[PDB]
RNA sequence: ACAACCAACUUAGAACUGGUACGGACAGGGGGAAUCUGACUGUCUAAUUAAAACAUAGCAUU
RNA sequence: ACUCGUGCCCCGUGUGGCGAAAGGGAAGCCGGUUAAUAUUCCGGCACCUGGAUGUGGGUUUUGCGCGGCAACGCAACUGAACGCGGAGACGACGGCGGGGGCCCCGGGCAGAGUUCUCUUUUCUUCUUAACGGUCUAUCACCCUGGAAACAGUUUGUCUGGAG
């Protein structure tokens, strides 16, 4: 079944706070409650514990991530840039 | 290399392999392992242990660039595989290089 | 309170210097005889199912330490 | 008139920051011989949530160069750091995320966190979630380094100042609406007694410069001079301009 | 190729002797009725000789250079084989899977192993075997 | 279904005023004040419960014997055994790698 | 595949019946069409004002 | 370390107090007893802390236990400094499972109520403490083994070649 047309996870808020605010909250809530594959062990068991803290239930590893996503695009771009600018210094 | 996937598919189709850490260690101990594959995201301690076992067995090691998910998919399974051993390479030439 | 499994350990306990007194509790409804010896820390109870061994244990016990028979309806 | 709320806040009392659930301040290691000349290796034991702080903190254990003990430090966690990770702090440390390096040994264009204003101060700049300091340039003869701050300002710090390679974890925390008075209350209940806030125009003249009147109105220009007396500084202090920002701003 | 044979030096990774170094006396690659798995009869050191210095007297040195051995049946999965090896002729057939059935045989085998290991230790050879592992 | 009372001057349910209900040989229902539950010691590496050690209040461990407080192997208490095996294997591998690295550096950088 | 033994309640269907009555006391929403106003939950003049006032999230400025 | 207190030798980064009769925390239960106290008195049966030295037991005599593949076990089974770790030690809410007590039902025992008529009837009692011994009790962990025709599995979920 579907149980809902568009409100999705944001249906717990009823008719309150306004549609635009409900959509904005839903956008972050979906990613913040989603499950993620562990980079270290490969299991789909990484979940958010605190605002910027993501832990794997299987391999028990904890990593520092984004507020509502495990990795932010800024950090990914910074990692790529760091690798490039470090390799051009090393060799 | 990219050809490792085709070689692995041929080896599984024709020869025989063991998938998993315990079976790989058993093969290395018994000396019937011809080559071992270790996934990139294998834990460092386990990877070093497997490398030491293969040094003892004089068995070649290939460091598969993919994760355990990708290694299992290459082996044609629906589960992950952190490490595996090839006990018999058949029509494939995986042991040539 | 502690249960003593066998007659040898019970009599060895009764030989102890700190053994103060002993008493036989007869439960006819269960046909049971309990030998209880009061030491310093614990009260030791040995359970017997027959009267022959009870009488032989009573006669083989040390004679210095006093023995009672637990009268029915002990007074305050 | 009365002493206004902004004046009362500086007395302390009920406006003191809450500290029970905060375990330790987030600081670098003290600048020592190992960090000055080579590098030192530390192990990340845990990534913890610090109440009142958006960014997570990292507990990192180091060995004492001079004693058999071991020392646990509390760093601001950079995003990508994980438990069981080796981090390296020193002049000769590798240029990887989580390593603490002096700005002199860092190329131009890299971002760092918890940058020291002066070497040995154990971190002052760019220590909030999603924030960082960019290494704009170097002046080796002067022994200094130009950096760009989160606010957009340009600063010059001695090249010996240290920073942690990467971006502070905690991502886009302010990307989701609080949506609820309770959530604002929970946010501030571990920081300070500053919520809720009553508007000055809703007060009486005894309570605030914006005072009373038969309509809720300020009644005089809300921009207040930089050198106004204490008790007068309510509104927009030393405002260069007001109104909606309708374009790019020359200042940065 | 086989590397788990007699003389092969290994480390025990489980049990009371975890972290202790052993030398294989007899590998049993196929299981027996008991222990139906690849295992090995091994002899090892329980109490390593203490550190000795150039300043101690010979009596103190000889009292400190004492080894308490042990004899074990151990699963292969509870061993870590090492590149090191120890061919001692005195330990050729000290234990034969029947010494473990009688405590007196265990004591006699331990005495023999103790004597052989002490002789080898004061020979000055295979110092890695007699140096305790730090972990 | 007789009702019960606290047997101490503390009238509040303060996580230290734990009680359970008993029936006495006198035939009446009563309260027994009980202490907090014992807690199993955890591994210092992985944090799981350690098998073979009783869960007691901290002061209670001072009156039971050592073999009941520990298990007979290296890091008997405070480590779980799997962590001990990992430590052993890791230590051996790091020393082996260090030895081969020093020999390689001596053979390939000091050969002249 | 039936028989025997054990065990509570929950639901559904039918006949008959009386005072056409049955949530028989108790318990227990009046509803609808609109206008002004504050978005909502919340708070205040203890002892004449509970509100459209305050707060709020959101927005903007310094 | 001396007949005798006072002779030295090591470690050092720290170096106060008050503040909870609901926070943390060593240890006591039952029966009886007074006009009025009782987990305090009496009887029985226990526990903790501290200090002392005994008997037995264990271990060893160039030395500090033994067993189990293992998870670990056993009545002990040396251990300074220095260090590491655990416990103390922690939110709110939801459904599920185990246990105690209470409630309810059936039978029996003893007493009481009703009994023109009926009711194998209605009601009450039938108890078992701390402290111990012994055998068990989910989760977890170990060994064998190697899973796709994927399997196991909760009300819900989830778990597995990292087995
Ligand atoms: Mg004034
Ligand atoms: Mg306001
Ligand atoms: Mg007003
Ligand atoms: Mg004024
Ligand atoms: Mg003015
Ligand atoms: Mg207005
Ligand atoms: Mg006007
Ligand atoms: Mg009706
Ligand atoms: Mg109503
Ligand atoms: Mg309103
Ligand atoms: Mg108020
Ligand atoms: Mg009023
Ligand atoms: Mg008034
Ligand atoms: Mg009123
Ligand atoms: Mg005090
Ligand atoms: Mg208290
Ligand atoms: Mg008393
Ligand atoms: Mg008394
Ligand atoms: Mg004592
Ligand atoms: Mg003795
Ligand atoms: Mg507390
Ligand atoms: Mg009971
Ligand atoms: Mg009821
Ligand atoms: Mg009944
Ligand atoms: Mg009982």
């Amino acid at each position: 079944s579907k149980r809902t047309k568009k409100v999705g996870i944001s249906g717990k808020y009823g008719t309150r706070y306004g549609a635009s605010l409900r959509k904005l909250v839903k956008k972050q809530e979906v990613t913040q409650h989603a499950r993620y594959t562990c980079t270290f062990c490969g299991k789909n068991s990484v979940r958010r514990t605190a605002v910027g803290i993501w832990s794997c239930k299987s391999c028990k590893k904890t990593m520092a991530g984004g507020a509502y996503t495990v990795s932010t695009p800024a950090a990914a771009a910074m990692r790529s840039t760091l690798r490039r600018l470090r390799e051009i210094t090393e060799a | 290399a990219q050809s490792i996937g085709a070689k692995l598919a041929l080896v599984i189709k024709s020869g025989k392999v063991v998938l998993g850490y315990r079976s790989t260690l058993k093969a290395l101990r018994s000396g019937k392992a011809k080559l071992i594959l270790i996934a990139a995201n294998t834990p460092p301690l386990r990877k070093s242990e497997l490398e030491y076992y293969s040094m003892m067995s004089k068995t070649p090691v290939h460091h598969y660039s993919g994760t355990n998910i990708e290694l299992g998919t290459a082996c044609g399974k629906l589960f992950r595989c952190s490490t595996m051993a090839i006990l018999d390479a058949g029509d494939s030439d995986i042991l040539a290089d | 309170p502690q249960e003593v499994s066998d007659i040898k350990k019970f009599i060895e306990i009764c030989r102890r210097k700190d053994a103060s007194s002993a008493r036989i509790k007869k439960n006819p409804k269960t046909q049971q005889i309990k030998f209880k010896v009061r030491c310093q820390r614990f009260l030791y109870t040995l359970v017997l199912k027959d009267s022959d061994k009870a009488e032989k244990l009573k006669q083989s016990l040390p004679p210095n330490l006093q023995i009672k028979d637990v009268p029915k309806r002990n007074k305050r | 008139g009365r002493v206004i709320r902004n004046q009362r806040k500086g007395r302390g009392s009920v406006f003191t920051a809450h500290t029970r659930l905060r375990k330790a301040p987030a600081k670098f290691r003290p600048l020592d011989y190992a960090e000055r000349h080579g590098y030192i290796r530390g192990i990340v034991k845990e990534i913890i949530h610090d109440p009142g702080r958006g960014a997570p903190l990292a507990r990192v254990v180091f060995r004492s160069p001079y004693k058999y003990k071991q020392i646990t430090e509390t760093f601001i966690a950079n995003e990508g750091m994980y438990t069981g990770q080796f981090i390296y702090a020193g002049k000769n440390a590798a240029l990887t995320v989580g390593n603490i390096l002096p700005l002199s040994s860092v190329p131009e264009g890299t971002v760092v966190s918890n940058v020291e204003e002066k070497p040995g101060d154990r971190g002052a700049l760019g220590r909030t979630s999603g924030n960082y300091v960019t290494v704009v340039g170097h002046n080796p003869d002067e022994g200094k380094t130009r950096i760009k701050l989160p606010s957009g300002a340009k600063k010059v710090v001695p090249s010996s100042s240290r920073g942690m390679i990467g971006i502070v974890a905690g991502g886009g925390r302010t990307d989701k609406p609080l949506l609820k008075a309770s959530r604002a209350k929970h946010k501030f209940a571990v920081k300070r007694n500053r919520w809720p806030k009553t508007r000055g125009v809703a007060m009486n003249p005894v309570d605030h410069p914006h005072g009373g009147g038969n309509h809720q109105h300020i009644g005089k220009a809300s921009t207040i001079s930089r050198y106004a007396a204490q008790g007068q500084k309510a509104g927009l202090i030393a405002a260069r301009r007001t109104g909606l920002l309708r374009g790019t701003q020359k200042t940065k | 190729m086989k590397f788990l044979k007699t003389s092969r030096v290994c480390l025990v990774t489980r049990g009371r002797y975890a972290g202790k170094k052993v030398v294989i006396i007899q590998p049993v690659d196929q299981g027996t009725k008991s222990h139906p798995y690849g295992h090995a009869l091994v002899a090892g050191i329980e109490r390593y000789p203490s550190k000795i210095t150039r300043r101690m007297s010979k009596a103190r040195i000889e009292k400190r250079s004492k080894i308490k051995p042990f004899i074990k049946v151990i699963n292969y999965n509870h061993l870590m084989p090492t590149r090191y090896t120890l061919e001692l002729e005195g330990l050729k057939a000290v234990i034969n899977a029947d010494t473990f059935k009688e405590p007196s045989q265990r004591e006699e085998a331990k005495k023999t192993v103790k004597k052989v290991l002490e002789d080898r230790y004061n020979s000055g050879k295979n110092r890695w075997f007699f140096t305790p592992l730090r972990f | 279904p007789t009702r019960v009372t606290y047997r101490r001057r503390n009238p509040y349910n303060t996580t230290s005023n734990r009680t359970r209900v008993i029936k006495t040989p006198g035939g009446q229902l009563r309260v027994l004040h009980i202490k907090k539950r014992g807690t199993a010691p955890k591994c210092g590496d992985c944090g799981i419960k350690l098998p073979g050690i009783p869960a007691l209040r901290p002061r209670e461990y001072a009156t039971i014997s050592k073999p009941k407080k520990t298990v007979q192997r290296a890091y008997g208490g405070s480590r779980c055994g799997n962590c001990v095996r990992d430590r052993i294997i890791r230590a051996f591998l790091i020393e082996e790698q260090k030895i081969v690295k020093k020999v390689l550096k001596e053979q390939s950088q000091a050969e002249k």
